[PDB]
């Protein structure tokens, strides 16, 4: 993926439910992006390579 | 598990390793008879014992969290050394550098 | 815990006679505890005296910074568990078994392990003592 | 809150006799049994 | 490791005669299971808990003078010359429960 | 400290008919007092000469 202001490599999948859900992104305690949003409107979770 | 099998006959002993197959309750009755030196009328008249070796064990099934290290030793040593690979890792990278 | 456990004497003046023992307390750390408590340097500790005693003037309690923790036990009450080791010498130095007695004097105890395996058996320790 | 207890030690204090006879403090009840340490052998690989 | 396989052939093969390290208590059985990482015992020990203080000698002897004392534990007690010890309380007439070293002072009961 | 207990329950409480842990010599008696941040021992044993 190469999403808005981000970079980084993932393998999104349809997944549930966690969030903001106003601001598009959801990180874990790090700086890392587990993982949903961008897509309009769904929840692609991301993960490592 | 052969381990606990040559509990009772290698608790004998009289060598190790060279023996046996006695049953583990006479296997306690010479272990007992020996440092707790009650000697052979004691576990005689009586036994149970038994019911307070099984209750000992029982208490030791029901016990393990978490007032109870060793225990809390040994989620000591998994948080020890999940703590130090992935937590370390985790600080190694995302971030560092300047 | 893995110390004291059972079962003391208790300390009395006499221990064994006439074995002259210094690990007698005084009254509260013994004659010998208080030589290598004396002899050793210790610039410390401040427990409500000598954190003021400097103030009148190491830093644990002023660069603040680094601070000492007391350690666990009163001083009095370590000196109880080695107190009641030392009242546990004689008898539990029987054994037979540990720790499921006794109350033995402490010469007895001592020609018994020193019957044990200085193999002297009991007409060198009778004909004589002094040892 | 509800500070400052000092609960020790303290052992059954068996007392000491003068004479040829010597007081022994033996027990009655067998009550076993305990869980011990773990000693922990290895890493994670 | 190499104290779990102090602890592997000193306490769960043989008893092992010797304090914690078997902990706490007159060890009797000891039980290994595989822990995550490491072993993981369950020791099985001798809890006393009800001290009952009675009276020694330390052996006996008579007109003739061989003695008794001790197979291995002590006394002797009274009521009247009586032997289960370590732990519980008490035998009959010895016939087993002696050995019989030379005479000490105290004479004839014989400490 | 773990070393500590293992010269308590052996040369303090038994006398141990083993060597130097209970330092040279046929050991006899062995006292204990508290050290600065340790135990201290005055292992009294035997010397033959």
């Amino acid at each position: 993926y190469s999403l808005y202001g981000v970079s980084g490599r993932g393998v999104f999948q349809n997944c549930t439910a966690v969030g903001v859900r106003q601001q598009r992104f959801v990180y874990d305690a790090y700086q890392n992006l587990v993982g949903y949003y961008s897509d309009d409107g769904n929840y692609y979770c991301l993960r490592a390579c | 598990s052969s381990l606990l099998g040559s509990i009772a006959g290698v608790g004998w002993t009289a060598g190790l390793s060279s023996f046996a197959a006695i049953p583990f309750a006479q296997s306690i009755f010479y272990r007992l008879n020996g440092v707790g030196i009650t000697q052979q009328v004691l576990s005689e008249n009586q036994k149970l014992i038994a019911n307070k070796f099984n209750q000992a064990l029982g208490a030791m099934q029901t016990g393990f969290t978490t007032t109870n290290e060793a225990f809390q030793k040994v989620q000591d040593a998994v948080n020890n050394n999940a703590q130090a690979l992935s937590k370390l890792a985790s600080e190694l990278s995302n971030t560092f550098g300047a | 815990a893995s110390v004291k456990s059972s079962q003391s004497s208790p300390i009395i003046p006499g221990f064994g006679g006439d074995f002259n023992l210094t690990l007698l307390e005084p009254v509260a750390r013994s004659a010998i505890e208080d030589l290598l408590f004396d002899k050793v340097t210790i610039a410390d500790p401040g427990y409500m005296q000598g954190y003021d005693d400097c103030m009148q003037q190491i830093c644990a309690q002023y660069v603040a910074g680094y601070k000492v923790l007391p350690p666990l036990m009163d001083v009095n009450m370590e000196a109880a568990y080695t107190s009641s080791l030392l009242g546990s010498i004689a008898g539990v130095g029987w054994t037979a078994g540990l720790s499921s007695f006794a109350a033995i004097p402490f010469a007895q105890s001592i020609f018994y392990r020193l019957n044990g395996v200085g193999i002297t058996q009991q007409v060198l320790s009778e004909n004589q003592k002094l040892i | 809150m509800r500070l400052a207890s000092i609960a020790f030690n303290h052992p059954i204090q068996v007392d000491q006799l003068n004479s040829s006879y010597f007081k022994l403090s033996i027990p009655t009840n067998f009550s076993f049994g305990v869980t011990q340490e773990y000693i922990q052998t290895t890493i994670q690989k | 490791a190499q104290l779990a396989k102090d602890k592997v052939n000193e306490c769960v093969k043989a008893q092992s005669k010797r304090s914690g390290f078997c902990g706490q208590g007159t060890h009797i059985v000891s039980f290994v299971v595989n822990a995550p990482n490491g072993l993981y015992f369950m020791h099985v020990g001798y809890y006393p808990s009800n001290h009952i203080e009675v009276v020694s000698a330390y052996g006996l002897c008579d007109a003739a003078n061989p003695t008794n004392c001790i197979a291995p534990v002590n006394g002797y007690f009274i009521k009247t010359n009586n032997t289960r010890i370590v732990d519980e309380w008490s035998y009959t007439g010895s016939s087993f429960y002696a050995p019989e070293p030379i005479t000490s002072l105290n004479t004839k009961y014989v400490a």
